[PDB]
């Protein structure tokens, strides 16, 4: 589970962009402030290499 | 992949035909220049992104 | 001396930095955590 | 690009030499400069 | 390119390596290893009348 893929963002990057930061990102009308919970979700998500 | 590896190659030469005659890479794909023309040509500004 | 290119300035993202002091001149591309307000100051 | 000129702005002509040319890939979208302070 | 390499009395600046013509194809080069500047000048030729 060591590699990350940004499941969620606000906008579509840049070419040669590379996004690493780890806030929380709002997917509903509800501001998250940085905390989990209901339409709150985490945008780095890990791959299940097996 | 969200925290990608940037490294630039610089200073030095490059033989590219050790890379297209070993077999372990399935995927060998290039679009703004040949494969086969790489060792006939100088670049700068080079950059691995892993 | 210098200037300071980002989006963010801090080490969320990666900023370029341009410095000249006193004896060369240096170029650096690091995730500098930036002060609000970053100076230099014989120096 | 940089150029430096022994001398409001002057008006007359002076064009810019490439300097650097810097291969960083990274997005900047905002800028500050830096100054030196004198202390007595 | 094809041409007959001669000595030049253009005076290149530190930056600038190549010059282009009105069409666009090289007509000097600053060549490695020396860092000299030789101007490029295409081969004699001409039309033939019987
Ligand atoms: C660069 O940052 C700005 C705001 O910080 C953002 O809007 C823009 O999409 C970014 N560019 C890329 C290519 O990601
Ligand atoms: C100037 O900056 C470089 C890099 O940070 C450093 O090695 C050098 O010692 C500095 N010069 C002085 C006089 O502090
Ligand atoms: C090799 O090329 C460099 C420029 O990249 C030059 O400074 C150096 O003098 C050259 N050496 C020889 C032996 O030609």
């Amino acid at each position: 589970y060591n590699y990350l893929y940004r499941l969620f963002r606000k906008s579509n990057l840049k070419p040669f962009e590379r996004d690493i930061s780890t806030e929380i990102y709002q997917a509903g009308n509800k501001p998250c402030n940085g905390v989990a919970g209901f339409n709150c979700y985490f945008p780095l998500r890990s791959y299940s290499f097996r | 992949v969200y925290a990608w590896n940037r490294k630039r190659i610089s200073n030095c030469v490059a033989d590219y035909s050790v890379l297209y005659n070993l077999a372990p890479f399935f995927t060998f794909k290039c679009y703004g220049v040949s494969p086969t023309k790489l060792n006939d040509l100088c670049f700068t500004n080079v950059y691995a992104d892993s | 001396r210098g200037w300071i290119f980002g989006t963010t300035l801090d080490s969320k993202t990666q900023s370029l930095l341009i410095v000249n002091n006193a004896t060369n001149v240096v170029i650096k591309v690091c995730e500098f955590q930036f002060c609000n307000d970053p100076f230099l100051d014989m120096e | 690009y940089s150029k430096h000129t022994p001398i409001d702005l002057p008006q007359g002509f002076s064009a810019l030499e490439p300097l650097v040319d810097l291969p960083i890939g990274i997005n900047i979208t905002r800028f500050q400069t830096l100054l030196a302070l004198h202390r007595s | 390119g094809t041409g007959v390499l001669t000595e030049s009395n253009k005076k290149f600046l530190p930056f600038q390596q190549f010059g282009r013509d009105i069409a666009d194809t090289t007509d000097a080069v600053r060549d490695p290893q020396t860092l000299e500047i030789l101007d490029i000048t295409p081969c004699s030729f001409g039309g033939v009348s019987v």
